[PDB]
RNA sequence: AUACCACACACAAGGGAUCGUUUGGCUCCUGGGACGAGGAAGGGCGCAGCAGAGAGCGAUAUGUGUGGGAGCAGCAGCAAUGACCACACGUCCCCGAAUACAGCAUAGUGCUGGAGUACUCCUUGGAAUUAAGCAUAUGAGUAAAGGAAGGAAAAGAAACUAACGAGGAUUCCCGUAGUAGCGGCGAGUGAACAGGGAACAGUCCAACAGUGUAAUUCUCAAAUGAGAAGUUGUCAAAAGGAAGAAGAUGUGAAUCAGAAAGAAAAGCUGAACGAUACAGGGUGAUAGUCCCGUAGUGUCUUCUUACAUACGGUGAGUAGCUGUGCUCGGUAAUGCACAGUGAAGAGGUGGCAGUGUGCAUCUAAGACUAAAUACAACAGGAGACCGAUAGCAAAGAAGUAGGUUGACCGAAAACAGUGAAAUUGUGUGUGGACCCGAAUGGAUCGGGCCCGUCUUGAAACACGGACCAAGGAGUGCACAUACACUGCAAGUUGAGCAGAGGAAGUCUGUGAGGCGUAGUGAAGACGGAAAGCAGUGUGAGUGCGACCCGAUAGACUUGUGAACUAUA
RNA sequence: UAGGGGCGAAAGACCAAUCGAACAGUCUAGUUGCUGGUUCCCUCCGAAAUGUCUAUCAGGACAGCGCGCACGCAGAGAGAAG
């Protein structure tokens, strides 16, 4: 809309469109302001008063984190998804403490011991640059999803683990459906630690009980 | 609507609390009397020295001749007041006694 | 205009009208956070809040509940054997604009 | 006529080079420029914002401007010749 | 992972650094990795590579030469290698230039500051390494 | 149809679509908010060995000092006697507030002027538009024009609310509320206290200064003197500190080989190795170990901040009143002015005019004040954004080339990639405008008027359309609503805001308000049926540019014009 | 000597190819009951050009005639016989 535009008006033998004043240059007469012109303005232009984010109930996001957690440990559900599981022994897994590592050297021998070898694998394998323009803004490379770990107690094992490729991790307390159920699909495979997994009573509860920890809630 | 249900009988009941009383004040030390003198005083020698305004003479006329309900219009309307006319007539007349 | 509806009244004919947004939100809490823990340090054992009196709420409505207030009244912090200044050095709000009209709200600030 | 034949006679000229301005708008009848007001001591109005950011702070050189910035970057130091008097001041 | 908030991982602004770079940050770009041997008759692992320097070309279609650096371009950042060439129509003969990565040290040229420029890092070295 | 016209296919022309790519744009967030008489901002002119534009710099037109260290892009010459870069300093032509000047203060030195103005404060003040016409009203105290200041600005410690069992400076957020009301009672307009939070801080002058001596400020001298201001009244006390924050910069792990094939391996195949580092960028195809970094760790430099005296209850052309004009939701006056008139020392207020009288709450006509709040230029970081007819007008010497008498107006052009259609030549085939149905070795047979659009009615002697590519029109927000889907249910809810957390996501508290749990009346007053709340979306109404394009007109400027033409 | 203003031996003539109210720029994407245009396939259902009121007659609203979702269900655009 920067420039000064009129229409010519009829009797000119053209179309009543408005047009650039000018003189001297190939711009003088051409076609200015409208959607169907080269250089006009946009039909109803974006605007920042769009409405971005979304409510949900907070009852629904307490629920779905419920039976997200409880597809975890369902072994059709967990090979449905794509993770590969033929030569763990059982689901779930529970790490003990004492667990003293510090060093990745060591990290992995742990990994390699519960069965997770060809997960990691397939993981490693993946990494391709993405198709079309997504490549140009920042999101270059993309990579399977493989196991979360999930801790509750502070741990020289979280950094450890964390620079082999694929594998995540948060805490129990406030873990997110995004990583529960990636691209809205459930049943992520998971590591517990052994105190990780004993909080989950005082979280979600008993059945027909409420819950001390969220609080107005009940399975 | 939650609005106008009650009477206005049972709106004006009250709780009943224990009252504090007030701390009077009325004791007034040595040197604020002598204050307060002082400003008076000098009310007294600006008067002295210029005297009165024209509508504070029309006035004092008007009420040697009892003249007491035309006296009164008069000073409302200079001074727009009904309760400053009634006191400044209560001050000329005082001055005139 | 046509129908049934409840007649219109939506007051967007100004062309002189602000819009403001609120994608600053989570930036600031952040910010205000951060504010809280450096003034902490400057003054570490002593808390970041002082102490403030007990009140009972304006209306009808409302008498029924108990709320914070502004600052302790002189008669209030004298009747505890304190003096204005110690009281001031220790943490204790002052505000000399109350007053005081019942014996109940005097004994509980006390 | 008042097409072709009046364009003949079109051998005056009103305006010059201003002195302060550049812009070959000086009135030497009226002795006013049209672009910036000389002789008057502030500068004319322009008439809308698009026209008035052509002449703007930092369309040309800002020489003083970014020395400043500088020199107050640094702590302004001043010639290291003469640091007593700075210190003692 | 990064978790510096200051340094940046855009593509657009990683790749202007790199092209519109001047001065000691242009130099760093002319690296190239010593042989096993000079690695334990100095302490340093690289250096940037100089005329009169000897190299070992380890990629492309000049790989397994080697020979003395001539020249080295640093608007368009290529080395030129003595014997690593091409032949025009005319029989004329053009040196063809080596992006630096593809090199590897054999022998250094010792003339002028190159003494001092080695002595000065591997001091930075222990500085830090002794503490 | 020998050669014309049309169509199909192959080759050569002609043009620049499509696909692949991007040292640019845009949006949000965080920091910053740094000019001038010591001559600014903006304009002109000069300076290179070969030098037009642009960049850089001033007759010192690549000088000095510090920290580094290898070349200067072409040709000729230079360079460890320092190429080139980074930090500071020195030098800095003419015009321009442009000043050998104007106004003004002090014992004296001096200060102001111009630039910028997104955001803040003070004045002045429209019309288009809506009311389906229009004059009050609306748009709107908005646009435009003037004055002024800072990194914020303004405001600010009650001549304040309220009628409770009361609270207690200012500013900001959630809310009362599209309510009480204002209104050709039409269209439309429209606040306050509460209740829940962020951040918190209070003080000065006058009234009112030692009289057994102006004890006070300044100048010159001197080691104790002279003089200026002032009795129309001067003079009312502390050093001091470690913390906190932002930058700059050093260091920083671990790989070799091969068949086939390619211009080139980093791919593929086998064997290894690092990880508190698998963020991202560069290398002749897709790299943890080839190069620059990153996680982790060192140093250094700046900036911010902190103890003393004496006091109260009368601040005047003011508050108020009468008339008048503007203004506000303020209604028998909410605020502001002008003219007449004009107080008391005791006065002001308690959303409806007056008079009286108790009661409650405050103290005007002098001043200062942090934090929590707003937003350009310039710098840094991000993105379900755009990808060269797009995105800023501008991805190159873009406010440029170029243009107006003037105010002012204003383009195109990416890769030495790929290489579509319109259109042209040559060769080979098939037809005489072409489509649909059905066939021959071969003459052809039957059916069909030119599309889009308003219209009772178009093949029309109704209008638009020469041809091809690319662009090109029901969208976003607010408020009620009916339907479909989901959780809980006499209840329901992501208000704001706090606590946790390598974090614009997620989890947990505290805790208002709103609507519902039953209605009737203008109201006093009375009381007796019917599942709701919050979301995710779809159809539809109203207001904003509102599906896209289009008037003749109206207003406003401290903007321009008598080079053509009129008259002195 | 400059725009609701100038200048005119008067024609509403002339004031930069513009004058029964100049040019530049902004408010402004002024308004439009009027003209033009409005971009993929198949399946199923299917109108109206009438009445009342309107500064109403090239426009609206309310009702009548379509479609979608449908709680439910003895009815019918035809005859007899009084
Ligand atoms: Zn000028």
């Amino acid at each position: 809309m920067r420039h000064s535009a009129k229409s010519w008006g009829t009797g000119r033998a053209m179309a009543r469109v408005p047009r650039v004043r000018a003189g001297g240059t190939r711009r003088a007469g051409q076609g200015a302001n409208a959607n169907f012109c080269r250089g006009g303005r946009m039909f109803a232009p974006t605007n920042v008063n769009r409405r971005w984010n979304r409510k949900t109930l907070l009852s629904i996001r307490r629920y779905a984190s419920a039976m997200a957690v409880a597809a975890t440990s369902i072994p059709a559900y967990v090979e449905g998804r794509g993770h590969r599981i033929e030569q763990i022994e059982n689901i779930p897994l529970v790490l003990s403490n004492k667990i003293d590592t510090e060093k990745t050297k060591e990290g992995i021998k742990i990994l390699y011991n519960l069965g997770l070898k060809e997960e990691l694998d397939k993981v490693e394998e993946s990494k391709n640059i993405r198709a079309g323009k997504g490549k140009w803004r920042n999101r270059r490379y993309v990579l399977k999803k493989g196991p979360l770990f999930v801790y509750t107690s502070e741990t020289s094992f979280t950094k450890a683990i964390r620079n082999i490729p694929g594998v995540d991790t948060e805490r129990v307390e406030n873990l997110s459906i995004l990583d529960l159920a990636p691209g809205g699909q459930a049943g992520r495979l998971i590591i517990w630690m052994e105190d990780a997994f004993e909080k989950l009573t005082e979280i979600y509860g008993e059945m027909n009980e409420e819950s001390k920890f969220k609080k107005g809630y009940t399975m | 609507m939650k609005i106008n249900k009650l009477n206005n009988a049972s709106k004006a009941l009250s709780y009943p609390v224990k009252k504090l009383a007030k701390t009077e004040k009325a004791p007034l030390t040595e040197k604020q009397q002598r204050s307060k003198e002082l400003k008076k005083f000098a009310m007294s020698i600006a008067r002295e020295v210029g005297g009165l305004a024209p509508y504070e003479l029309r006035a004092t006329e008007l009420l040697r001749r009892d003249e007491d309900k035309r006296c009164k219009k008069f000073m409302k309307k200079r001074l727009g007041s009904l309760k400053m006319a009634k006191k400044k007539i209560e001050l000329l007349a005082e001055e005139m006694r | 205009m046509r129908g049934n509806q409840m007649l219109p009244n939506n007051h967007f004919n100004k062309g002189s009208m602000k819009f403001k947004n609120w994608f600053n939100q989570p930036m600031r809490a952040l910010k205000r956070k951060e504010v809280r823990e450096q003034k902490s340090k400057i003054c570490y054992p002593n808390p970041l809040k002082k102490l403030r009196p007990v009140v009972r709420c304006c209306s009808m409505r409302y008498n029924k509940k108990v709320r914070l207030g502004r600052g302790f009244t002189k008669m209030e912090i004298e009747k505890a054997g304190m003096d204005i200044k110690y009281a001031i050095s220790v943490g204790i709000a002052v505000d000399l604009r109350r007053k005081n009209k019942n014996e109940e709200g005097l004994e509980e600030n006390v | 006529s008042k097409g072709t034949p009046s364009n003949g006679k079109k051998n005056k000229r009103n305006h010059t080079t201003c002195c302060r301005c550049g812009s070959v708008s000086f009135h030497k009848q009226k002795g006013k420029c049209s672009s910036c007001a000389y002789p008057e001591k502030k500068m004319k109005k322009m008439q809308n914002r698009k026209a008035m950011l052509k002449k703007t702070t930092g369309t040309g050189k800002m020489r003083h401007m970014k020395k400043e910035r500088i020199s107050r970057r640094a702590g302004y130091p001043g010639n290291p010749i003469l640091k007593e008097i700075r210190n003692k001041i | 992972m990064k978790f510096n908030k200051n340094v940046t991982a855009s593509r657009r602004k990683n790749r202007k650094a790199h092209f519109t770079s001047i001065g000691l940050e242009r130099t760093k770009l002319m690296n190239a990795p010593l042989s096993k041997d000079l690695k334990e008759e100095y302490g340093i692992k690289r250096i940037a590579v100089r005329p009169g320097d000897m190299v070992k070309v380890v990629s492309g279609e000049f790989k397994k030469k080697e020979g003395v650096v001539m020249k080295v371009n640093r608007h368009d950042i290529k080395i030129e290698v003595e014997g690593c060439f091409v032949q025009k129509e005319d029989g004329k003969k053009i040196n063809k230039g080596i992006h630096p990565s593809n090199l590897r040290i054999i022998k250094l040229s010792m003339e002028k500051d190159r003494a001092e420029i080695i002595n000065k890092k591997v001091e930075a070295m222990k500085s830090e390494v002794k503490a």
